[PDB]
This record gives C-alpha cells, sequence and structure tokens, in this order.
C-alpha cells in the first residue's frame, strides 16, 4: 500500500485525481508531480508507467482564510488574495504547467438556500417510499442556511445540519408511534 | 522560546519602557493577533515604567481598535503611560498581581525644550492637551469625573493593586494558584 | 515575525525617525510591494517623529510613484516629515487613529551650519525651497492654498486626528472594532 | 546549550541583576513551566545581587501565582530582591549552597531623585511602603514578626546559609554529593 | 527581504553615505549583476548625501566598466559624489524623482589635515586634481564645458530634478503612476 | 567548534574573569555534565585572573556538589578566585601546566564603597568572613593550618606550579607528551 | 551574498583599512583560494587607504607565497600599504581603474611613541628598515632603483592610474566594457 | 569559511593580540587537533603583536603539551609573546615568511600598577621571574645561553626572518612557490 496508483489510474486512464490540501504537503512530494504535468507519465516505486494522460488532475488549497476569518484582517482598515498566496507558498515551476486556476467566492444567502433545496429533496424520495411526506416550507430552509453555513467551512456541514435538525425530530414520529397510512409532517424550529 | 509561546497563546508582553520602538512592536502584535482570531481575547502583560504619550496613544488606540478583548495584567509596575494602558483593557478583564504597583501621574517633559515664547505656548498647549487626553482616557476606563483624576494625578499617585481596583484602574486582583 | 507578516499583508511600517536609512528601507519596501501586486493597496503605518527633507521626498516620491494606492494610517504620531507622508496617501485612504497626533511645522536646520555668507545665502535659499516644497506638497494633498499652510506651519501646528481630518491631512478617523 | 537543558528540566536560572528585563525573562519562564506541567516543581536558581522592587514583586507574585512549587536554590549570593525571592520559595523547598551568601537590607534609592517636597513626600511614602512590603513579604516566608525584620534589615544583614536557615530565609543547606 | 528583491531584479541601492564600505558593496554588486546578465540594465537607486572622492571614483569606474547600462534613479538626494554617480548613468537612462534634490559642489576636506607646507602643497594639488576630475567627469556626462561646472560647483549648487534635467545631470524626471 | 568539543569530552573551560556571568556559565556546565554522566570525571581548565567571592563560592560549591570528580588543570594563570577553584579539585586530580602561575591573595574591595561607619563595620565584617572563608576553603584543599594561609595570602603569593604542588594547590605538574 | 560570490569566483576584496584584522582575513582567503585551485589566478580588489607595515607584509608575503597569480585591481584608492599590495601582483596582471588613485609614501608613526632615547633609537631603526623594506619591495615590483622610490616617496606621491602605469605600480589601466 | 578550512587542515591561526581570550581559543584548538590526529603536525600561523605572559605560557605549555608537532609560521609579525610562541615550535618546523618581523623584548607592565612597596616588591619579583622565564623558554628553543637573550632582549630586538634564523627563533625562511 503506497504505490497503489497502478490499481487506480492505469486501471482507469479516464479518471479524476483530487489532491486535497496540497499546501500541507512537502516540497519533494510535488517535485515528483512535475513529471505528470509535463509528460503525463509517472514512475512508480515498483517500476510502472502510471499514465496520467487522460486524467483531469485537480489540486486543492484553502490558501485563503483571511476574510474567511471574520470581516477583519492584519490592517487598521478576495479572489486575488488567494492567488498570491499560491505564489507565496509554492514554487512557480509547479503552478504554470497547471491549466486553469479556479477561485471560489463566499456564497450568497440566495446561493446557499438552493443547495438546501437540492439536499432536502434527496431524503424526500426516501420518505414517500414509506408514504411519508415532509411538507416543504421555506421558513425552515432559511434557518438551515443560517445554521449549516460558516465562512470557514460552510456548505459541507449543511448535510449534518439536515440530519441533526430535521431527521432527529422525524424519528420522534415513530417514538410516539406515528405510522398510519401516512402522516403529513411539517416542522419548524424556533427563530434565531 | 518563551516570548514566542506567550505570543502563540495570544499574550502580548509589554515589558519595557514605552517608547516609539516598544509601541511599534505591540501594534504589530495587536493586529496580528487580531488577524489570527479576532474573537479570542488578547492578553497584554504590563511591567512597564511608562513614558511617551504618542507611544501611549499608539498602543492605546490599537488595543481599542482590535475586535479582540484586551486582558491587561499588571505584573510588577504600570507607571505613567503603562497605567493608562492597564486601564485600557476591556472592563472585567483588567487584572493586576497582588504586589503590582500602579503609578498614575500627569504628563511631563523629560528635559527642557528651548524656544521662543510663541514656540513654548504651543509646547505647553500640547502638554495641556496631553494632560486632558490622559485624564479623559483614564476617566472612560475608571469611571471617574476626569477632574478627580486631575486632582489625583497632580502628583505621582502610586496605587497598590487592591487600591487600583478601588480606583478603577484594574478590575480584579489576581489570586494565587500554587496548588499548595 | 510580526514585521514580516505586516509586509506579507502589504503593510509598510514607518515607525522610526525619518532619516536616510529609514527612507532607504521604505523605498525598498514600496517597490517590492509594487512588483508583487501593483493593483493591490499598500498600507503605510506612520508612528514617526519626522525629520529629514530629502528623506521625506525620497519616501514621498516613491509612494507617489508606485501603481498601488498608499493607505497611510497614523498610529500615535506623524510629526514633521511624517505628517507630509501621512497626507501623501491617496485621497480617501488617509487614515488616523483617534488619539494620533499630527504635527506640521516648517523645515528646520537641526544645529547650526557655519560658512561664509555666500554659503549661507544658498543654505537659506535651500531651506526656503524646502519650505515652499513642503507647503506645495501639503497643498496638493490637503486642498489648501499653500499660503494658508505657510501661516499654519509658521509654528508647530499640532493636529488631533479629528482636526487633521478637517485640515485635510487625513480623510478618516479610524473607528474601533472591539466586539464590545 | 546548558541554559536550555536547565529550562527543559524545569530550572529557571535567575543569575543576573534583578531589573525589568531580568524580571521579564523569569515571568515568561515561570508561566511556561506552569503550562508545561503545573504539578511538577519549578526550581529557581538564584545568584543575583538583587536590585529593583517592582522587578522583585513581578518575579515574586509570578512565582507565588503558579501552581507549581518553586524550589529556590541560592548559589553564591541572594542579595536584596534575590534574598526575598529566595524566601519566596515554597516551605521545605528553599535551599542554599553551604557557602552561599544571603544579604537582606531595606529598600534604597540608587541615586538621588530631585523634586519639590510634595514630590518627595510621595517618593518617601513609596519607599516606606516598599520597605513595609519587603518586610511583610519576608515575614510571611520566614515566620518573623516583620518588626524583627525591620530591626534586622536596618543595615545590610549578611546571612551565611547555615544562619539563613535559622533566620528562615532557606529551609535546607545543601549537602554535597561528590561520590568521593 | 526587500533589498534582496531589488538586487534579484538588478537594482543596486546606494542609499547611504558614500564611504569606502559603501563603495565596496556597490562594486561587489555591480560586478555580480555584470556576471548574471551583462546585456540587461543594472538600475542604481541613489539617495545618498555623497562624500568620498576615491569612493566616488571606485563606484564611478565600476559602473562605467560593466557591460550593462546603468540606470541611475535619484530618489530624494544626490549630493556631492552621489550627484556625480547620478550623472554617471548611461545617457537616456539617468532618472530622478520629481522632488529629488541634486547637489553638486567642489570637493572638500572634511576637517583640517596638518603637515608641513611641502605636505600641504601636495594635499592641495590632490584636491585640485580631485576638483578637475570631478569637473571632467561631470562634463563628459552633462555635456558642459568643465569650466562652466567649475563656475557652477564653486558653491553648493542645489538642482531640482527638473533643472537637473536642464543641467544634464539626469535625462528624465520620472512621472507618477497614481494621479492622486 | 572547539569549546563544544571540550564540553562534549567533559571539559569545562573557565578562561575568563570570574564574575557573575562567568560563574553562571560554569554552574550550568557543572550540572549538565553531572547529569550526563555523574561517575565520569569533569575536567575544569583554569586560565582565569580570578575576581569575585560570591562568584567564586558559586563555582566552588557547585564543583563540590556534583558527583563527578573535578579535574582542575591550571593553564597559564589561576589568580585569586581561580586559585581557590584550582585547589577545589578532587585530591590527586589537581593539575597544572609547568609554567602556569598560581596567585593566592586575600580578598579585596575593587574600588571604595562609601557609607556610614555602621555600614562600613558590616562591609568590613563581610570581607573578614570573606577572608576567613577563603582561608578555610584553601586549608581544606591544601592541608594547611588556615593561619599559615593567612600569613601566606597576606600579600600576593605567586606560586610556580612546582611550588604550588609543594603548597598543596595542585597535586601534579603536567609532563609534556610531544612524541618528539 | 555579493562578497561570497566574489570569493567563489576567486576575488579577494581588500576594501578596508589595512590593519591586523584586515590582514588576517586576506591571508585566510589567499590560502583557501590557493587550496581550491593553485593554478587559477586569484584576483585582489584594492580600495584601501593603507596603514600598517606588519599587516602589509603579512598580506604581501602571503600573496607572494601562493602558487596562484595575484591579479591586483585598484578600484578607487591604493594608498600607502595598499599601493605596495597593488604593486605586489604578478607582472602583467596589475590593473587599475582609470580614475583610481595610487598614493605611495614612506612609512609613518601614527601618533607619538614615548620612551628613552635607547628605546627611540630602535623605534627609529625600525621605521628606517620599514622604509627600506617598503622601497626594496616597491623596487622589485616597479623596476626602479629603490633610491628613486626614496626620492619619490619622500612625500605623498599621488599617482593617477595612467601614471601609476608609467611608474610601474600597475601594468594596465582598465578599459570600460559598457556595451553602450 | 576560510578559518574553518585552515582548522580542518590543522592550521591554528593566532592572528590577534595575545590576551586571555586569544589564548583560550588556541588551547581549545591545540587540544582538538591533538584529539583528531595526535601524530599529524599542527601548524600555527603567527601574525601577532604579542602581549600577555600568562596568556603566552598558556599557549606555550599547550603547544608543548600536545603529541603533535607544532609548525610555527610567522606571517608578518611575531612580537613579545608571539615571538616566544614562534620559537615554541618543534625544531626544524619553525618557519617564517621572508619579510616577517620577529620582535623579542623583555616583559613589561602595560600601565602603572599602584600599591605599597611590599606589594610592589612582589609585582617586581613577578616580572623578574616573568623575565627569567621568558629567557629560559627562549633559550631552550634558540640554543642560547639565556644571559645572551637577557642582553639581547634588554631593548626591543627586531629580527628579520633571515636573522631570526641565525638567532634561532625560526629554522627556515620560507621560499616562494608562485609558479611564475
Ligand atoms: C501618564 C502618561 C500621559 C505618560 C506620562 N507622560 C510623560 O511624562 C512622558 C514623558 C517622556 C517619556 C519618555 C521620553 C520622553 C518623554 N510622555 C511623553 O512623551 C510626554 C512628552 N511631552 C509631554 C508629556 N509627556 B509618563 O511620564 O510616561
Ligand atoms: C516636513 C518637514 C520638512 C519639517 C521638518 N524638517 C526639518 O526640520 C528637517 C530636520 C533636519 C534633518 C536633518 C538635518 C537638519 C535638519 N530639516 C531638514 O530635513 C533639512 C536638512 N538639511 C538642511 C535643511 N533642512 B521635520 O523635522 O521633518
Ligand atoms: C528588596 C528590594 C527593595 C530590592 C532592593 N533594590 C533596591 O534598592 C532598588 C534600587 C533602586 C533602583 C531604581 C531607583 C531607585 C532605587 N530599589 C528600587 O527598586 C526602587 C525603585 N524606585 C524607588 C525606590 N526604590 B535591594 O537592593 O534591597
Ligand atoms: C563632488 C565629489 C567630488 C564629492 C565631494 N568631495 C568631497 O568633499 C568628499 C569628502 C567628504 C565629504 C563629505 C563627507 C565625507 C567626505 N570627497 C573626498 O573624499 C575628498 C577628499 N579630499 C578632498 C576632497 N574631497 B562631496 O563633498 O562628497
Ligand atoms: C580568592 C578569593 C577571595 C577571590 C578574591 N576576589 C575578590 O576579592 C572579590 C573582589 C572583586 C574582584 C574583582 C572585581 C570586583 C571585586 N570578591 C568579591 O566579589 C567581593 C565583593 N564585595 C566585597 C569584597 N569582595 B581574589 O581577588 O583574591
Ligand atoms: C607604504 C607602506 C609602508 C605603508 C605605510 N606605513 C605607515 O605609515 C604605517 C602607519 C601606521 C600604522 C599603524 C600604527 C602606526 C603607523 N606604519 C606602520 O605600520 C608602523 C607601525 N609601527 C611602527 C611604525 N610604523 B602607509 O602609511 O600605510
Ligand atoms: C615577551 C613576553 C614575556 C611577553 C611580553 N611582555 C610584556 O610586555 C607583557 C605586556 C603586558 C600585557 C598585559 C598586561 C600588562 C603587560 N607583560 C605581561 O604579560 C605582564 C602581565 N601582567 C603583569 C606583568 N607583565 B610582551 O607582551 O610585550
Amino acid at each position: 500500500e503506497g504505490g497503489q496508483l497502478t490499481e487506480k489510474v492505469r486501471r482507469k486512464p479516464f479518471s479524476v485525481v483530487l489532491f486535497d490540501a496540497i499546501e500541507k504537503a512537502h516540497q519533494e512530494i510535488y517535485n515528483s508531480l512535475l513529471q505528470v504535468l509535463e509528460d503525463g507519465r509517472l514512475t512508480d516505486g515498483q517500476g510502472r508507467t502510471v499514465d496520467f494522460k487522460n486524467t483531469v488532475l485537480i489540486f486543492t488549497s484553502n490558501l485563503g482564510t483571511s476574510d474567511i476569518s471574520k470581516p477583519v484582517g492584519l490592517g487598521f482598515s478576495m479572489k486575488q488574495k488567494v492567488n498570491d498566496e499560491l505564489k507565496k507558498h509554492f514554487r512557480p515551476e509547479f503552478l504554470n504547467r497547471i491549466d486553469d486556476i479556479i477561485v471560489f467566492h463566499q456564497l450568497t444567502r440566495e446561493e446557499i438556500i438552493r443547495m438546501v433545496d437540492l439536499m432536502i429533496s434527496r431524503v424526500a424520495g426516501q420518505l414517500k417510499s414509506k408514504d411519508m411526506a415532509l411538507v416543504l416550507t421555506d421558513a425552515a430552509k432559511a434557518l438551515l442556511a443560517k445554521r449549516g453555513f460558516d465562512p470557514v467551512l460552510g456548505a459541507r456541514p449543511l448535510r449534518r445540519t439536515i440530519q441533526r435538525e430535521i431527521e432527529d425530530q422525524l424519528s420522534e414520529k415513530i417514538l410516539f408511534e406515528e405510522v398510519g397510512p401516512g402522516q403529513v409532517v411539517t416542522v419548524d424550529v424556533d427563530n434565531w | 522560546n518563551p516570548y514566542n509561546k506567550l505570543f502563540e497563546e495570544r499574550i502580548i508582553f509589554l515589558g519595557v519602557q514605552v517608547d516609539d520602538a516598544s509601541a511599534n512592536d505591540i501594534m504589530a502584535q495587536l493586529l496580528v493577533l487580531e488577524s489570527l482570531d479576532p474573537d479570542r481575547d488578547i492578553t497584554m502583560y504590563i511591567n512597564s515604567p511608562g513614558g511617551g504619550f504618542t507611544s501611549l496613544m499608539a498602543i492605546y488606540d490599537t488595543m481599542q481598535y482590535v475586535r479582540a478583548d484586551i486582558q491587561t495584567v499588571c505584573l510588577g509596575q504600570a507607571a505613567s503611560a503603562a497605567a493608562v494602558l492597564l486601564a485600557a483593557g476591556t472592563p472585567g478583564k483588567r487584572m493586576a498581581l497582588p504586589n503590582a504597583r500602579v503609578l498614575i501621574h500627569q504628563p511631563s517633559l523629560s528635559g527642557v525644550i528651548q524656544g521662543q515664547f510663541s514656540d513654548l505656548e504651543i509646547q505647553a498647549a500640547e502638554i495641556e492637551r496631553m494632560r486632558t487626553l490622559m485624564e479623559t482616557t483614564l476617566a472612560r476606563h475608571t469611571g471617574k469625573d476626569a477632574g478627580v483624576i486631575r486632582k489625583d494625578t497632580d502628583r505621582d499617585k502610586i496605587l497598590t493593586a487592591e487600591e487600583a481596583k478601588d480606583y478603577g484602574i484594574i478590575d480584579t486582583v489576581l489570586e494565587y494558584r500554587k496548588l499548595s
């Protein structure tokens, strides 16, 4: 284990490899990754030609956390803050073979509630399998966007916010034994 | 390195004579700890003999600027500019060790500055508004009338930490934790 | 290291007496931050007692040269040359802390320089064009008539930050952020 | 590096003249060893000629603050502030080498300080409460009546370690271990 | 480190008083940038008060020796030797900031040197050929008659950058990139 | 680094004037070599002009405290404190180079100390018990009667290494080992 | 680091006042470059005001000792001892910049040395054989009669580089390489 | 680093004024090179003005102690103590550069030392046995009668290297190797 890239990427020449938190790694790690951006081939520790030829390689760095850390900074008072953090942290030999650098912004509240809409509908298909129905309301969706988002980590713990705040109280139906032919449950937690 | 581990645990150590270079270090440290975590309290340890009014109000404004609460702890001495910085902590978080000394006194020219009387009417109007600003600052932070502080800082007013609590310079005299 | 993290966040810290060596450091820092990102604003923190006119106009021209906007922030003092550098920031980005002091005064020879009267007619014509250039610079950046500044910098004109805003030295007195 | 290996084995080495900067180092070291292990005894080696009262009471309060017991060991000299810091160790853990010298004496102004008589009535009331605090501190730690210490520290009272044990400054004169 | 990033971008920063040690640094830097790329222009930033004639002609000959064009930029001051080094740049590449000062004056003995009159006829013949060499150098680089420069550097001739362009010391007054 | 390789081979090098800071280094080194191997002999090289009595008895007690035998080697000089530290080695392990100088002399106040006669009766009782302790220490280690040492250290008693062996300061004059 | 890259390209930079410590650095550098490549030419850059005769003849003998040819290049000044070191380069490899100054003069006591007349007959016989050795050295390297050099170094003989070539101090005045 | 590469090739460089700290460095270096290879010759380069007798006899005894032969090479100067260290090399391995200076002279008190006549009869008996030991040492190493050296070191005896060979200070005047 280690050298497992044979069973992954020359098993699948059409693949997508994600390098999460590349800013944490050592310099010597991506000196060996300079091959695969130039050539598309990699030399394994067991002597294989691990082709990265059709693989969409994607590197990842949250080199941006300044605004993220509250609307304050190091001064006495976005997109280009994390661009020059890559230049500060990495070597320019590594960054320029990469095709496009994609920067993500802070999500607007109207952008978050659409993600809430997409993910509340994922469990709703498993409710009408048992002829249950979460009657959807938009007042609860705004509170899920408040609780399931922070500007350091947000829209990743949104799904745990769904299962802790909705799905905990929908287990209270069968705790007090609500099955029937089907119960049209509507939940709204208090305002914050 | 023990000053690094103070600063990694968000403790700015004043320590020396408040001059320009000491004020420049703390404002660099107040804003970095503002940027590292603006919601976590900066602690400021004060063992200073004071000095400097523009260096005072450089440290004073910066520790009032930052989002973080400043926990001022007087170690053995807070004199002149440093006792104002000691009162400059957030209310409820101004601390002093039991045998720490708080020395409040009006601003003073260290050494004579020469000049024409028109030059000296301005250097005297400057130390007068240095004096009123020292008293207006120390009245916002001690809850006194700023004419009371003018009567009190007429001379050198040495405060023990128990009577710097009664004066309003600090809020808590620190109790010992020797588990013994 | 807190001065590095200021400079990595594009903050040039003036801090000390403006002399040659202090001017040499800032021009080295103004041009590096010009080359790192010429469209991102350089911030200049000023806690200086001033001094130097050729060191002033070395810092002044370089912070006027660079593509980046200079955000000048007065910390506790911008006396003499440093108040000219404080006005030298871009309009709308000249800041001061609330208890910062702005001290504008005409150029002065520190100490007597000897010489023949032909030598002294030139050293006096020099400080006269040092004086007019200090007033012409401070009139471009405060919006005054440069004869008004000659009347005002006749003596030491100490400006509080609220009345350095009214004078045009700074554009904003910085409000505090303590969560409070 | 032998001072690091003292500090890694939880030994704070006083060593030099107790001034601000020496007091600032020890309080940085007393609190780091408090945070590394608050239940394991800090040892304080004292070879100091003393000096400083606010620097004394900065070191004194911090070594009384921490959860760890302070083992004070006098090496060759514990004079003035040092001898108070030597008594400031926890009871049973105050040690001295057999030819170490303990010198207790009342506080003293190094050099004349000038001023009006109203200024000097306060600088004399200060050294009087410096004197009573030196005697009240040294009475908590030696078990004497604090008027006895006033009679004894009237002049320079040099104590040999065997008669600093009888005085209560230390608790144990250290026996030698040369296997021989 | 901002002086390294100047030197990595082929900018030699004069900055300080031209003495031996300052001349020794620049000749070390002029030849390294000659060896790194002899066809790419070295830029020389000048904020110097001058001084030294053998240190002048050490920097002067080395910046004339190298294959690279020397772009001289006057920052706030080019006095005495530094104004000769400012004219020592290649034609078309001699720059000055708009409020930079160019001060040309004949060589001078700093302080009295004693000796017999035969010793002083040689120290006076030396400063005379220091004077003619300063004028012959400054006539090659300004296009003047070297008797005109003797009349002009009879006293201290302060040149503004706009009239150091007319004098021939510099070729371009640098325009800004922020319009304020 | 040659002082590290002495210390890695358990050689403490005294070398300089015995003051506080020199005494502080050796006690740090005597205890580290005590902790590295308490059964392996520490060697102490002495080339010191002496000085200090509390710094003497700090080094003296520590080299008597440690479990390791102290091999004292006099290099070119052991004056005052140094010669007491030279005798402070373990018996049989006190060495001197053949042209080393051992200088024993009674304690002395470097410079006048002022004071009232009650202050000076104590500073004289101090140097008297400094004198008796210097003689009682040097009688334990030379096997003399301590009144003999008072007669001998009445003035400066320079001992050659061959007659410091007869005096009991050292035990062996070191023979040369040049293969020759 | 520009002095390292001179030394990595086998360039010893004299630069400063020839004293003991400057002579000690160059002899350390002359022998390392002797050991790195004894057949590749060491270049010696000279911008020195001279001074020292035993420091001269320490540098002189070492640059004559080594197998490598010494290329001496005078930068702005080769005075006294440094002009002897400038002639001390190998024939054909003694260079000077066009405005470099070569100053040859007889040895001199900096300051009065006192003593009995028997002591002063020897200090005068010393500076006489310092004088003859300076002239015998400078006659081996300039091809003059050593009585001619005594007549010429009777006073301070300033040589321009073009007339230090005619004198024999250097062999080539360096032409400029500005590609223009 | 050129002093490291001397020491890695077993060359101790004396270089500076022989005092305590210079003697302490060489004895640290003489014993490390003794421990690295006791059968390979240590080379000692001497460019020292001398000074110190106990520092002399610290270096002298250590270079006589070690198993390795000491090759003493005089560079430009061996004066007072350094000429004794120059003769202190092993026979056949005492070298000097051709224009090196060897200066032998009797020991001398730098500056007056005060005291009672009983104190001064001992400080004079000390410099007398400093004088006899300097002559007995220099007679073992030059093969002279030690009364001849007393006549010769009555005053300052400057020896050229060719007549320091005849005197017995050195054994070989070093011939040059410049391939030329
Ligand atoms: C109580 C507050 C206002 C601070 C006090 N003010 C002062 O007297 C000190 C004096 C001082 C200290 C160091 C160097 C130069 C001058 N603060 C000042 O800078 C100052 C200057 N002019 C008038 C009043 N104060 B205290 O003496 O430090
Ligand atoms: C806005 C500025 C120009 C006002 C004040 N200027 C001055 O007084 C300064 C202080 C100073 C510094 C060095 C040498 C002599 C004098 N004046 C000058 O820079 C100066 C320098 N040389 C000649 C004449 N004036 B302040 O001290 O900066
Ligand atoms: C036991 C404590 C008091 C330490 C003692 N040290 C002192 O005497 C020192 C010496 C000193 C230093 C600065 C200014 C004036 C006096 N006393 C003080 O710390 C002090 C400081 N300010 C006013 C009065 N005393 B020790 O020498 O007894
Ligand atoms: C214009 C060129 C020639 C330089 C001028 N000449 C000189 O006076 C300087 C002297 C100086 C001046 C200020 C500070 C330190 C040294 N150049 C010299 O070294 C010098 C030496 N002897 C006679 C004349 N000039 B200027 O004064 O620096
Ligand atoms: C052999 C023992 C007694 C050491 C002797 N040292 C002393 O006399 C030294 C005196 C001294 C020496 C150098 C610099 C400053 C002070 N002892 C002391 O430290 C001392 C301190 N206070 C009063 C008297 N002596 B040595 O000089 O004989
Ligand atoms: C031309 C060669 C000989 C170098 C010249 N020599 C000297 O004048 C130097 C100047 C100097 C340096 C240090 C101490 C006293 C004097 N002469 C000596 O080195 C010197 C040293 N001791 C006695 C006599 N002359 B030059 O002045 O540097
Ligand atoms: C020739 C050998 C013996 C050394 C020569 N002798 C001396 O003149 C030196 C010069 C010197 C150094 C330090 C302090 C006082 C005096 N004499 C001594 O070493 C010396 C040291 N302490 C007392 C008496 N003489 B040399 O240093 O001139």
